[PDB]
């Protein structure tokens, strides 16, 4: 999963519908899930991911 | 038409009706001739000889020995009517008048765009006699850097495409290129190249005689009682443009409505000029006390 | 200037004159150029188009034009109608020289605007009412009445 | 085929060969036919398709 | 929010974006704060008003 | 567009004195700091001047290996800040007093 | 000739995880992985890779 | 011309297709000549030297 | 290669100098070459004292 | 105002004033600033609250020049007739680079 290829995103904001808004460096914005290894302490607007 | 999956040429041929520029002519001739325009009057001769004549006949100009203009630029203070003159060209050619803005040629992506510049001149050539008026240019007459990067490259490509084209379909009249610019101090060569042009007509702010003719034509559509001295008003409004002379007509008439007159009077022009003149430079006062 | 020819074209017709094409408002800031514009909007009752003269000019070249072309076309359909453009000093500001991909874009969007106002292209009954913060920061096309 | 997903474009030009020049919002132009019940009489440049 | 590959509306996301480094920093706490309320006293009364 | 236009100039006579209390309080006891005396010397200085004076009083404290600020540290620090800032001229007029 | 093409980019940032971020001349950013003969000792200011 | 499969120069095409001048106006082998100059007769001869 | 004297100087300068460098470089690439330099009066003037 | 080399050079100065302290805390900077002359510097940089100690760097004194000399001599290999005192007398009114 973690192994290359990897893609740059930047958390544009966090949504409470249990999705995170991520701006891909590529283009398309997408609302996407998080797991147990990710904290919401980590997450703030503008966080590189 | 190309095969996007075989990579062989399917069909050919510009068919070009062509919608993207179709709506841009014909204008079925404007309502503005040289009759509907005042006196200049020598620069009137200059446009007719520069523009209309080579267009029907590169032959008579060739026989003579001379070369017709490369392009014609109209220049002057706004309100002389430069595009007004162009409407006049349009009325006496009895033809084509390609209407497009130089704002639409500079665009943000690529061979929209480039194709569009070539389209406007192909279009002229088939629809001819023509007569492409584009329109007050400063932006095809910008400056390059090499490069500030989004703006410049576009402007540099469309500038070469523009100048090359006009040179090459007029050694001799076939398509007359007409245009205008409002200000010509703000710009760095492009159209101020003398290899690309050679006829710059100064469109002047109107002569003492010119003002009277303008005033005259304006009252023609309007209704008046005869007492209006058109010659006198022209004396007062020296240093103005032709459009101002309309505003004074229209304003004189708004005053007439306030007086409850459905004709215009000499009283109404004196009042309309008085509004405009006054706002410049002071007119009442004083008698004293001490100047008596 | 505006409410009279909208509600009643007739008086102008009887004399044989033409209404205004616009009205210029200036003065010192705070004199109520925009307050008066929200005032007149209740009284025109004719489709008050609100655009802001600072929403124009992008990094894109030609995109500014697109926007002026679209408001005037909408106004023809709605006509009589008011196009109130809040700033004539951001698409109508005064030049010195072309400089280059900023200052130059101002006259590109301004070239689009002339054109539509009533340069060749029919207005219906629009009536662009402009406003500016300073008295002088205007182009000679706009300073000249007409 | 009329089912989604569908890409929006506009008609650029009409040509003499039953086809309409179509400039999609993505980028590239295509020379393609209309339908049976969609005509080039109905279609116009600036007609959103 | 739209569907993965068929694209079709499945949710709604809040109307207005994007709060990154344009106003998410709502800091009003120490040590630059009301540590000094002893100004320059008069100007402070005016802001409170 | 504002309405409440506030000029915030140099602290008044009383104004500077207040600023010194808050800062001297953080830096412990000093039974010889006369806040008023500090103002007299500092006549007409910004809020951030007063704070740099406070930093440097702490520094003169530890250069004498003291565990608290006394009057002499403030004298040294006021002396440093005001000298740099930007010195009193010495031409009052020969035609005026 | 059959040997592959190699996408040029410029090192966007140095991360201390054994990854390196490279902004690709395609437009996107992608996070990439070092070999066993390109090391941090082969990275310098203005690294075209 | 590069092979689109894996990119490699497979056909060297002619340079810039076709060379472009700038520094306007540019006149390669100007249409004006030295027999086009008359009245400035001895000046023809001096510039030739 | 014609350089006009109205392409010389601005009221803070660099673009005036750049086009002189350009046609000299270009002249170097394209030799035989004749760099016409009209008209010395806007980049050449006596030294105001 | 109305320049471009001495108006826009200020609108990046204004971002700086303003991330050092400002509404933007602290951190652990302590910004060590360095300038040749303060005659073309804005007074906002100059006042304290950020730039608390305004440290002038002088021209080295008599003893000052000697210390500098020996730093430079240490790397050289020297003669024992070398007398710094005389040299520092002659070179009065000089910076360390000289
Ligand atoms: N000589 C004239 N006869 C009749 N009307 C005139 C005359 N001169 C000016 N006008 C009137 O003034 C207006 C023409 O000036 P306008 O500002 O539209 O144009 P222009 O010289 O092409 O300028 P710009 O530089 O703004 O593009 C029209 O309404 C026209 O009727
Ligand atoms: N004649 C008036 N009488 C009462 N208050 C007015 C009047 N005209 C304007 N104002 C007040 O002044 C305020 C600010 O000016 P206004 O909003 O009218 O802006 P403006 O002149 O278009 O300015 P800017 O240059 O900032 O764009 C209004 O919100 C209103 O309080
Ligand atoms: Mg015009
Ligand atoms: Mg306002
Ligand atoms: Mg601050």
């Amino acid at each position: 999963l973690r192994s290359p290829p990897l893609l740059v995103g930047v958390v544009s904001d966090i949504l409470e519908d249990g999705r995170v808004v991520v701006k891909s460096s590529t283009g398309p914005k997408f609302v996407v899930n998080t797991s147990q290894y990710i904290n919401e302490e980590e997450l703030k607007p503008g966080a590189r991911v | 038409a190309l095969n996007q999956q075989t990579l062989a040429i399917v069909n050919v041929l510009p068919t070009s009706k062509d919608p993207m520029v179709y709506g841009f002519e014909v204008e079925e001739k404007p309502e503005v001739s040289y009759e509907d325009i005042g006196g200049l009057d020598v620069q009137i001769e200059e446009i007719r000889e520069a523009v209309e004549l080579p267009l029907l006949k590169p032959e008579l100009f060739a026989e003579v020995g001379i070369e017709p203009p490369k392009g014609v630029l109209l220049y002057g203070p706004p309100g002389t009517g430069k595009t007004l003159l162009a409407k006049a060209v349009a009325n006496q050619t009895r033809a084509t008048f390609i209407r497009v803005v130089g704002s639409e040629f500079v665009q943000k992506y690529i061979g929209e765009g480039a194709r569009l510049v070539r389209e406007v001149f192909q279009l002229a050539k088939e629809k001819a006699p023509s007569i492409i008026f584009i329109d007050e240019l400063d932006a095809i007459a910008a400056r390059r850097t090499n490069s500030d990067t989004s703006g410049d490259r576009e402007v540099q490509r469309t500038m070469m495409q523009l100048l090359a084209e006009l040179d090459g379909f007029d050694p001799r009249g076939d398509v007359k290129v007409i245009g205008a610019t409002n200000r010509i101090d703000i710009l760095d060569p492009a159209i101020l190249r003398p290899g690309r042009f050679d006829r710059i007509i100064e469109v002047p702010l109107p002569t003492f005689e010119g003002r009277i003719q303008i005033f005259k034509i304006h009252t023609r559509k309007m209704k008046l009682a005869e007492d209006v001295d058109f010659k006198e008003l022209a004396r007062i409004t020296e240093g103005a443009s032709g459009a101002d002379i309309k505003a004074i007509c229209t304003e004189a008439g708004m005053f007439a409505i306030r007086e409850e007159r459905a004709k215009v009077t000499m009283l109404d022009f004196t009042k309309a000029i008085e509004k405009v003149l006054k706002k410049t430079t002071p007119i009442p006062d004083l008698k004293g006390v001490m100047f008596v």
